[PDB]
Parts: C-alpha cells; structure tokens; sequence
C-alpha cells in the first residue's frame, strides 16, 4: 500500500527520555520521566524498555 | 526560652484515601507526599 | 473503505 500509511512529516521512530529527577536511596533507585504521544502518533507498550 | 527549640507542626499525609488538595502533586520523596492535615507538634513547654 | 490500508496480495491465552 501506498496511500494513508506512513506520515511522512518528520516523526521520530525510537525516542529516548531521560528521567525528569531521580533518586536514590541504599535500597532502590526510583526515576520520574513524563513521556509525551505527540500529536497524532500512537504506541503500544510492547516497546519502552527501561534502559 | 522555649525549650523545645520552637513548637513546630507535623504534617499530616495520606496517599490512598485522600484526594490531593489543591495545588500539590505526589513527589518521588518518601516524605514529600500530598499533606491532608496538619496539627500542632505535641510538644508543650509547661512553666515551673 | 480500508482496502487502501490492507497490504495488496495482488486471544484466549490464560492459563497457569
């Protein structure tokens, strides 16, 4: 198929966000990051692998 | 002189049941959650 | 119509 199945308008296909704060104590390590589905892009969460 | 160095106040928090009050947000700290009351430390400095 | 979509030729999982 060619029509209506790629956006063709400068989308990114991996996305990496850093955490927005972390912390740390002796006994876990908690991280905090707000991921943003851009405007009409969607995904499923098969992806999204912590790094 | 009080001698408890300053009567403080202890804020009372509670995740679960409570709704957050207005303008706070749950934080990573332990200690930094949503408060839903607070209350006057119980330390009383009774005079002699 | 989603032909245009479809690429042209020409969940019962829960047990222990």
């Amino acid at each position: 198929p060619t029509h209506d199945v790629t956006t063709e308008r400068s989308q990114r296909l991996q996305l990496r966000f850093v955490p927005v704060d972390r912390e740390d104590t002796q006994y876990s390590y908690k991280t905090r990051f707000q991921l943003a589905v851009g405007d009409n892009r969607v995904l499923d969460m098969a992806s999204t692998y912590f790094d | 002189g009080d001698v408890t160095c300053g009567v403080e106040q202890i804020y009372w928090s509670l995740p679960d049941m409570a709704l957050d009050p207005v303008t706070f947000k749950a934080s990573l700290k332990t200690s930094n959650y949503p408060v839903v009351g607070t209350e006057l430390l119980p330390l009383v400095p009774r005079s002699f | 119509n989603y032909a245009a979509l479809a690429p042209r030729q020409g969940t019962h999982e829960m047990h222990g």
